């Protein structure tokens, strides 16, 4: 998975402990001590897989750490477990209703792991022969690191093996029962054993992958198309049943997982009165919602409320609120963002770094490090130094730098009654 | 011969090696900050590193701001893709606001890729069908004869392209693509007229082989692995006519295509040209698309976005009661790094107006210039710019090349400015 | 994935006998 | 009534040199395997083995007026003006021949 | 095919060689200083150099701002392009705003690529199908001859076909291409030997043509730069371009399109004719679009825009605040704004002789006195329309002239503006008020 | 047999150059309208401009309607009549724009007169006569085919190309068939069997018809009528087929698109061309937008614009109210609904109220109508009630007094009915009291 | 065609074929079933019927199920 440096590629884990308790800096986050002891909690409720429909606000002012929490919660849950993320405002769509979206977010956070068992034969092809009618005779042997043995075929394999034309001396797979072939090259590699090995396969999907698949002839191709539409009731009932099915035969189990909405400040109140019942009901994954307003008016409705949420979902939710860092705390988010931006920065730079960001932003002083880097390698100097940062500072202005050269020449802006004076004279 | 438009004039940013940029070079005047600062952009969006970086370049109306766009665009390259956008044009009706970002997102992102292309060329020989079934072919040219077994595919393409024996024909092994060049040369006499078009018998071997370095953009591949795109079956037309409309692609595709491209790399056939999305008039975005943006650019596979507005103070679109300082909400600011661009005093402007009389090849005289550049300070920059074309005409037709001050007078009198036309209104 | 171009002899391809080996 | 109404059939007929003059691009990236996966025609899909094949010999039988087009937008081929643009030899030829 | 129309009465600007507005000239009267202002965009448009520009026409109702845009439109002549819309055009449902003004930009430039080919013309002297039945092989031989020259063509199997389908006899001149392969009946050169259906259906003989047989023409293929895209952007988007529903066209088509045909000019197989575009009631169009016409006139390929508003001060479609012509102040900076005024009596007088002239309604100078200060009084547009409905009174009068009793009736049978809103003002129970009453009955 | 608001409405009742007559056509007064009416029916059928304006303005039940079918039964059924409601603009499937002009070309239409010489009759002879070749080559050579038919009091043989023989055999024409031969294409036809010969066998799958009168050579006028829209469509759908463009129209529901001005523009060439060939005719027609209220200001604007194209209808508007404000403006308050750009390229007929008299006279005459028969005093009673409360309260109250007159087995409506039927059903003001 | 018969299975040592037990109980079973439908079902099936083996009927089979009135 090759891919350029994000802002959170740094967070690695939420760097706990064996009691759950977060440790000063450790897998990429810092400090928020409280904030990663209840992430632990809720991470540990994932991973018991017991407990459904629950919802988790992670409230607080902009640029706490609200993303990065999501982030490290993620990382340390890990993979073979459903994670969907997705923004507030991915929900209004013009070909699904708000509810649907919401209710096929709800469906990927859930996985199902089938376990398919599959007699193959894996070796180095040597001959192959094949004759007309005397339907059809024919031989292929088949060699290992210890065995040689042919193989009598009959008619389907035949046909398979010409449509696939397989040559000799290139290693190839063939499945008993499904008839299907796969190709390698020559034997880096080589057969390590038997002719025929038993290997069981394990299949990850979500209920809402088997919902699209058994809504059309051929649904799965919705899966990327995204031309899902919205799936009739009757057949999410029936998936619901076969899966509760399957788990008592044994033959699937079920893998619960977390649904992040980043931005629920967006939804509007039809989707919370659908939020507030969909937890309730089982295979209700875990959600957890940011928010950052302290007190706004919930879109769709024109009063306010205590996060822009309505109370009745404020009652089923537990907030998770976080706080805002400091000098040292700062000094060492921005010293773990220039480690993993491959920049070297001085102690006097890094310091002049930490004051700008207490002075303005956390956001702007991690940017800065980037722009000085290239600010540097103009000077065709390794390390970023104060005069560099300084540059930075001068060339790229930040809000409130901004803010003030606007209302200091309101004039040659254009304004919310739509004035402007282009003209440089009078 | 040669056609003029806004932005013809500038070539470049005009930076030197040690950055410094230089009064009048590339087209600019002034603006020395502006293009240092995009400069070092230039330099960020060079590295290859980082992703999801955003700059705004704010300032008022006619200061220089898509200008500065259009020279990041030229100094970078043709190599790189640089996508030009405007708020209006993400408000699709096929599909919602967030998929448009995305794809425009991914339209940015720049791959470069080597393929070998299997060509086959020569005059029919022979046409035998293998009885939907193969057809065996045999193509000769100057240099040898060749005998091929072609899919049901090719056959059909074969066969709707009205192919006989004594045609010349073009296959493409890897696209399956069948194209009748036209009629051998040695039947051009069998007949006095008809409707074929000759061509000569193809030299070389018949089997042809050659390597293509071709470049791709992220939306290319995620657009060939969502619908059916080309193709002389009927089957592919039916599949292309049907699902005619844009669709939301999944998150899902992109991943998987993401996989796709990591692994193309890694073979190395494969390199990856990160590039610029811009998207000026910023305030015409509504609040979803900005809250979306705030979770696209925390994407780790994002291009550097460059913002343009020229508002202050101005309330955000959706929104009611959002005062922010750009038509920009604050969470998003704290995304991004202001370029602050700042006016024009009277001699940059007539610096300007002269450069722009010498790029449409216009002549124009020192006092009527200093009369243009008077009243561009009086009224507008872009008013004075927009004179001169009238200004030429009005000479021509005097039998007059040079523009005089009485030619400059009669089209002022002839075209007004706002202030002018606002006076009468009143 | 499948080759849409095959190269066949015309003494030497017939559909009733596939071979191959080292 | 067959000259006032001229279906879209009979324009595509008609307008050939236009067609063949303008139609130009072509696709940048293609998979040739998701031609027959969107009709749900591939080797191993659901639809059953009769129905697939009845479909695919019925695809095979019909006619498409768009053919010139999607010959056009599959594979794009150089003008024979290009061969005088690239040569004033070739040019002075022409016109001496 | 075309009716009288309002400006049916205006073939161009009439302007002299040095572009001075002649008193009356091509139907147009009066408004010098906007009719020199039109010309001044007219040689603008006719250098083709000049790209992107956009130009206001401001002024009251009635100032002839369209007449104007006819007049531009009718000197620009055929192979210019000229696009009306209208700012509801814009509005779509299968499209959005950005991209049908896309398409209507794309609209205003023509690109002509021209072709030599080969034509075959001449009258048939025999013609000879030899086809096999239960055969597919067929043979054939013609001899088409001309003033000076005959000879005889051995036929291959399309053009025994086309030829069999075009139903070609001898007394026949018909036009081959040898590229294209169409056959083209231009006419007949004499009887057919008196056979019993169709007896006398070929009198109207034509001329046998004269040269030499296979001569080459030139054919210049015009088509705009949104057709080119829009057959570019899918296989069924030709289709497209007679049904609609075009869709919104990738980016990616809309560039490469654009790279092709400037290599195309720089090649000298193309030849790019810009147009103008015009937009009637620009001032119903929303910020959006104004955002988005502020970006697009700075693309190269870009026609030139020229708008027509009489709003005055108004709120802009999309804000709440006021704008000097209900347009935002970022597009005013960029265009050009050309006046309007209203008329003189004598303006008035002659257009209205001008409408009669047009409409064919031979006016008395008395009629036409009084029909110019009715149209003083109330407007210029009901005594044009008056004028019409003046003949057919006379007409009914059995008439050939209309006189002043006529103007009379007219005007009494047909309302205008301000005597139906004294009417209502005076009877204001008669009719249904913005709050939703009215009495129906009279006691 | 059936009665809707206006089938006594027969007609405007001008007389040959003069004036409204007071009652005739099923007009009771409103004189100036009904001239006003004519004045632009007789402009209508000059057929000679475009995009000509007219609006009727008044208050309910003041004839605007009517006046507008009258308008429509005075120009006759060939001209074309589009009726129309401003509210139905507001489709879901296009733009208003796209409505209005498809509107805008229903009202223009086409008239094609196409002359044909046709040989029909059973077939009764069929020999070719051998002529030398003038090519020699000792072949069997053809100069004409003899068909013979025979019609109803008439028989004739004909010596036609040798040509006829692949029509022949494309249409397998025999001995006893009836066919069908265009004088001038050369084309054949057969339509069936003769009926002289359906007694030949018991059963046969094929149609036998009747033998054709007359001559067996006729000459037949057919006229065909067409409109704009017509043409558009058609030259818009696919031709339908096995074709799979026709398919994949079969799969998809055809929903309205915006026809390109290209289309339109091909349309208009080609019948321009036909029309300068002599064979075509274009009638302009009439385009009515009752309740022209009811439309927004985007359609307003585009109509100014559309009142301006060179191929136009006569566009008629009706309107009820005074001053209000227009659809999608906020502060647009215009005489009518209509806002003035629009008022200004228009002429406005007035639609006055009615007195005591004119209000008996219809009441007596839609009663007429009705196949309904009412004493003097019942009609002064009902006159009474139209002059208190309302002429179309009144004409609607007719009926239920009939129907109460027949359960009474009474074949006269009387004022107890009359009175009868008032309390049974209350008018707008007295429910409004209730 | 539920399979072969796991008598036949070692026929071959190498072929695709799904090997099936045979069936319990006698050739000729009579079974009763019953199936709990909504109406809804009903106007579905009805609706948007599964029948037809042409490529309209496969064609409109891919298409995606809108909701209809
Ligand atoms: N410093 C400069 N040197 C040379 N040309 C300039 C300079 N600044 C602006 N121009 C030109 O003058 C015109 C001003 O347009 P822009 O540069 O787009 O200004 P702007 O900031 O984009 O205004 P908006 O926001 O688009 S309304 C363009 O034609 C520019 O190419
Ligand atoms: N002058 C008239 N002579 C005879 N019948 C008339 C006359 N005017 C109206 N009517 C009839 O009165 C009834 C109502 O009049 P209409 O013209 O249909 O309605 P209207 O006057 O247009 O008012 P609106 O706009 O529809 S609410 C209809 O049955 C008409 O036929
Ligand atoms: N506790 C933390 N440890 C490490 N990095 C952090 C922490 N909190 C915030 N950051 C960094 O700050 C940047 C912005 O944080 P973000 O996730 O946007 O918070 P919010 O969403 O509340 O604004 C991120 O790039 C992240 O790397
Ligand atoms: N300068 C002029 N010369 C000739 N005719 C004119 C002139 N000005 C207006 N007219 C006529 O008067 C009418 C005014 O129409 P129009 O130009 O649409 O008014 P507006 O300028 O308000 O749009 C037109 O029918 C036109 O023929
Ligand atoms: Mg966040
Ligand atoms: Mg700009
Ligand atoms: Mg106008
Ligand atoms: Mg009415």
């Amino acid at each position: 998975s090759l891919s350029l440096i994000a802002a959170h590629s740094h967070i690695t884990g939420l760097g706990l402990d064996e009691n759950l308790q977060p440790r000063p800096t450790s897998e990429g986050m810092v400090g928020q001590l409280q904030a990663r002891r209840a992430a632990g909690v809720i991470l540990k409720m994932v991973q018991n897989g017991t407990i459904a429909g629950r919802a988790v606000l992670v409230a607080g002012p902009p640029s706490t750490g609200k993303t990065a929490l999501a982030m490290g919660v993620s990382q340390s849950l890990g993979k073979d477990v459903p994670f969907t993320a997705i923004a507030g405002s991915e929900i209004f769509s013009l070909e699904l209703s708000k509810t649907e979206a919401l209710t096929q977010a709800f469906r990927k956070s859930i996985g199902i792991k089938i376990k398919e068992e599959t007699e193959l034969i894996e070796g180095e092809v040597v001959e192959i022969q094949i004759d007309r009618s005397i339907h059809k005779q024919g031989k292929l042997t088949i060699k290992t690191t210890d065995m040689e043995t042919i193989y009598e075929l009959g008619n389907k394999m035949i046909d398979g093996l010409t449509k696939e034309k397989v040559l000799a001396g290139d290693v190839i797979s063939i499945d008993k029962a499904s008839g299907k072939i796969t190709k390698l090259g020559r034997s880096v590699q080589c057969p390590e054993g038997e002719l025929q090995k038993r290997k069981t396969v394990v299949h990850t999907v979500s209920l809402h992958e088997i919902d699209v698949i058994n809504s059309r002839t051929q649904g799965f191709l919705a899966l990327f198309t995204g031309d899902t539409g919205e799936i009739r009731s009757e057949v999410r009932d029936q998936i619901n049943t076969k899966v509760a099915e399957w788990k008592e035969e044994g033959k699937a189990e079920i893998v619960p997982g977390v649904l992040f909405i980043d931005e629920v400040h967006m939804l509007d109140i039809e989707c919370f009165s659908f939020i507030n019942r969909a937890l309730e009901d089982e295979f209700a994954p875990i959600v957890m919602m940011a928010t950052n307003r302290g007190v706004s008016k919930t879109r769709g409705t024109n009063y306010k409320s205590p996060h822009g949420l309505p109370l009745d979902l404020l009652d089923r939710s537990i907030i998770i609120t976080t706080k805002s860092y400091n000098e040292q705390e700062i000094k060492t988010i921005l010293s773990i963002r220039a480690q993993e931006e491959e920049v070297e920065l001085s102690s006097d730079a890094l310091d002049l770094l930490t004051k700008t960001g207490v002075e303005t932003s956390l956001r702007y002083s991690s940017n800065l490090i980037s722009v000085a880097q290239q600010i540097a390698m103009k000077r065709k100097n390794n390390t970023v130094e104060v005069e560099d940062v300084k540059r930075a500072y001068l060339l790229f202005l930040d809000s409130a730098r901004s803010v003030k050269y606007v209302q200091e020449n309101e004039s040659q802006y254009i304004d919310d009654q739509g004035n402007v004076q282009i003209s440089i004279a009078k | 011969v040669t056609r003029t438009a806004a932005h013809t004039h500038i070539k470049g940013l005009g930076l030197d090696e040690s950055g410094v940029a230089k009064r009048v070079e590339g087209g600019f005047v002034g603006q020395i900050e502006a293009r240092e600062a995009c400069g070092v952009i230039v330099d960020l969006i060079k590295a290859k590193k980082m992703s999801g970086r955003a700059i705004l370049l704010a300032g008022g109306p006619s200061t220089g701001k898509t200008a500065l766009a259009l020279a990041i665009s030229q100094e970078l390259g043709p190599k790189v893709p640089f996508c030009p956008l405007v708020g209006s044009e993400l408000y699709s009706v096929e599909v919602k606001k967030t998929e448009t970002l995305m794809e425009n997102f991914r339209r940015a992102i720049g791959l470069r890729i080597k393929e070998t292309k299997e060509v086959y060329e020569g005059e029919v020989t022979e046409l035998t069908p293998e009885d939907i079934s193969h057809v065996i072919v045999g193509l000769k040219s100057a240099k040898g004869t060749k005998t091929l077994r072609l899919d049901p595919t090719i056959y059909e393409s074969i066969q709707r392209e009205k192919v006989s024996i004594g045609d010349v024909i073009y296959i493409e092994a890897n696209t399956g693509a069948v194209k009748r060049v036209g009629r051998s040369d040695a039947y051009a006499t069998e007949f006095d007229l008809e409707t074929e078009e000759y061509v000569p018998l193809p030299k070389g071997e018949v089997h042809k082989k050659k390597e293509i370095v071709q470049d791709v953009t992220l939306h290319d591949l995620d657009v060939a692995n969502a619908r059916p795109q080309g193709g002389q079956d009927v089957i592919s037309m039916m599949g292309q006519l049907l699902k005619p409309k844009k669709t939301e692609i999944t998150e899902k595709l992109r991943q998987e295509v993401n996989k796709v491209v990591a692994k193309y790399i890694d073979q190395g056939v494969a390199e990856l040209i990160p590039g610029v999305l811009f998207i000026d008039e910023v305030n015409m975005l509504d609040i979803e698309i900005f809250t979306y943006l705030n979770k696209a650019l925390e994407s780790n596979i994002a291009p550097v976005v460059v913002l343009a507005s020229n508002r202050g103070m101005t309330t955000v679109r959706g929104t009611e009661d959002v005062i922010s300082p750009h038509g920009v909400p604050p969470d998003l600011i704290d995304r991004l790094l202001i370029v602050r661009t700042l006016p024009y005093d009277k001699d940059e402007i007539r610096t300007i107006i002269e450069r722009r009389a010498t790029v449409e090849r216009l002549q124009v005289e020192s006092s009527a210039l200093d009369l243009l550049a008077t009243m561009g300070t009086e009224t507008s920059l872009r008013y004075a710019l927009q004179l001169l074309a009238p200004c030429g005409i009005l000479a021509q037709t005097s039998n007059r090349k040079e523009i005089v001050v009485n030619d400059v007078n009669e089209a002022k009198l002839l075209f007004l400015d706002a202030k002018r036309s606002t006076k009468i209104l009143e | 994935m499948k080759a849409l171009v095959e190269e066949i002899d015309k003494k030497t391809y017939n559909p009733d006998i596939y071979f191959t080996s080292l | 009534d067959n000259e006032l109404i001229k279906p879209l059939q009979t324009r595509v007929l008609d307008n050939r040199k236009i067609i063949d003059t303008f139609a130009v691009l072509t696709p940048s990236a293609v998979s040739l395997d998701m031609r027959k996966l969107a009709l749900g025609l591939n080797d191993d899909s659901s639809v059953g083995e009769n129905t697939r094949l009845k479909v695919m010999q019925n695809c095979f039988e019909v006619s498409n007026p768009l053919h010139q087009l999607q010959t056009k937008l599959t594979i794009a081929f150089p003008d024979k003006s290009l061969l005088q643009y690239d040569c004033g030899k070739l040019q002075k030829l022409a016109i001496l021949l």
